[PDB]
């Protein structure tokens, strides 16, 4: 999962 | 917005649609090319290629199970093609990258197009 | 295989399939929640979701275009799934966390699951 | 388009  | 966001979760998905593709879970039409048959999902063939997205939002079409492509058609490009959709990986050979251009035009599948043209300029 | 791959493929797909379902183009089911109904795509969900892919291969339930759940999954819950399938990205928030949760369990996507017992944990 |  990341920051998009 | 302040999502987060899974990086493989669209891979996974068309992974997940390939399999059930495979296991002919919920195809919903049949693509003729010529002696051959393909059977596929209207809506990822629509998400792929400018020309199904056109037919399967006719009003009419919409409602066909079975598609028949221009006789001029090569089955084994569109094989790739339809492989190409579900999997993000094209199986373009010196052999094939003639008939895969021509179907991936027909088609309108504009990124297929541009690696084709690039590939040949190449063996120029 | 000696295969190219085009990278934004899949996100190129799944971005397609989710203007087909703003569009309500080719939707094939309503999931009832309640008092609310979504409409969406039987493939999109049976590729996000354990329990959609257990429902729609089932022999008499794949021919379902309405399909209720469990009173106690709270719509909003639902919807924010229903978002992060068709986008990869997820709306998790303190005031909706548990309902997601909770909702992501019974749908069966262990990834979402996974992201919200870390954000939990990181606030206790 | 990669080699994958
Ligand atoms: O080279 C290409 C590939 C391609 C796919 C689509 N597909 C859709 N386009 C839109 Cl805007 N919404 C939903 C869709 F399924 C249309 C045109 C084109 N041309
Ligand atoms: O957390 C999750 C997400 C999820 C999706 C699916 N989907 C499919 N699985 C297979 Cl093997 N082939 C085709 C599918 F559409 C099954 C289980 C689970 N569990
Ligand atoms: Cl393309
Ligand atoms: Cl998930």
């Amino acid at each position: 999962w990341v920051i998009p | 917005d302040s999502c987060i966001q899974f990086t493989r979760h669209a891979s996974d998905v068309l992974l997940n649609l390939n399999r059930l593709r495979s296991r002919d879970i919920l195809t919903d039409v049949v693509i003729v090319v010529s002696r051959e048959q393909f059977r596929a999902h209207k809506t990822v063939l629509m998400a792929c290629s400018g020309l199904f997205y056109s037919i399967f939002t006719d009003q009419l079409k919409c409602n066909l199970s079975v598609i028949n492509l221009d006789p001029e058609i090569n089955p084994e490009g569109f094989c790739i093609l339809l492989d190409f959709m579900y999997t993000s990986r094209l199986n373009l050979r010196e052999g094939n990258i003639m008939a895969v251009m021509a179907t991936a035009m027909y088609l309108q599948m504009e990124h297929v197009v541009d690696t084709c043209r690039k590939f040949i300029k190449a063996s120029e």
